[PDB]
C-alpha cells in the first residue's frame, strides 16, 4: 500500500474509527473522489475523530447502484472516501483489519447494504448528512479503480476495506 | 435507509 503515490491526488481527509453494535474499526479515510469539503464537514472531530456510528443502511441494488452512480458521476453532491484499518504498527493493523473484516466487512457484505452513519453538519446540527459504508464488493471497486487508479493499486492488497460515499440530501 | 444498530 502506497499512499505517496496516490496522496498526491487525494490524500486522507479523516482518521478514526467506525463503530456498529459494539464493533469499532480503527480506520483512516484517503479522499477518492467528489468533493472533499464534503468530508471535512461530514466527518467530526474533537481528539481526533470520534467513531462513526452505522445508525442506518443501504440495501445495495442494481437499481439503487443506478441511482448512486447518478449521484456519483456529479462530483460536488457526494464524497467518494476510502476508509482503510489505521494500525499504529503493523501487528495493529492486523487486529483493525481482522475486526473490520468481521464486524463491518462481513455484515455489510451479509446485508448487501451501506452502511449508513449521520453526521450533521458543524453549527448547522442537522443529520441530513449520509455516508454510505459500502463493503469491498465488485461495484465498490469497479468505481475506485475507475475513479482512483493511483489508490486502487494499494486497497488492491488491503480489500478487505469500506468505500464510503458522502451524500448531501 | 432502514434503521441499523448502534449506540445512539
Amino acid at each position: 500500500v502506497d499512499m505517496v503515490q496516490l496522496l498526491k491526488k487525494y490524500p486522507i481527509v479523516w482518521q478514526g474509527l467506525l463503530a456498529l453494535k459494539n464493533d469499532t474499526a480503527a480506520v483512516q479515510l484517503h479522499f477518492v473522489s467528489g468533493n472533499n469539503v464534503l468530508a471535512h464537514r461530514s466527518l467530526p472531530l474533537s481528539e481526533g475523530g470520534p467513531p462513526l456510528r452505522i445508525a442506518q443502511r443501504m440495501r445495495l441494488e442494481a437499481t439503487q447502484l443506478e441511482g448512486v452512480a447518478r449521484r456519483m458521476t456529479v462530483e460536488t453532491d457526494y464524497c467518494l472516501l476510502l476508509a482503510l484499518p489505521c494500525g499504529r504498527d503493523q501487528e495493529d493493523v492486523v487486529s483493525q483489519t481482522e475486526s473490520l473484516k468481521a464486524a463491518f466487512i462481513t455484515y455489510l457484505q451479509a446485508k448487501q447494504a451501506a452502511g449508513i452513519i449521520n453526521v450533521p453538519n458543524p453549527g448547522s446540527n442537522q443529520p441530513a448528512y449520509v455516508l454510505q459504508i459500502f463493503p469491498p464488493c465488485e461495484f465498490s471497486e469497479s468505481h475506485l479503480s475507475r475513479l482512483a487508479p493511483d489508490l486502487l493499486a494499494s486497497i488492491s492488497n488491503i480489500s478487505p476495506h469500506l468505500m464510503i460515499v458522502i451524500a448531501s440530501v | 435507509y432502514e434503521t441499523l444498530s448502534d449506540s445512539e
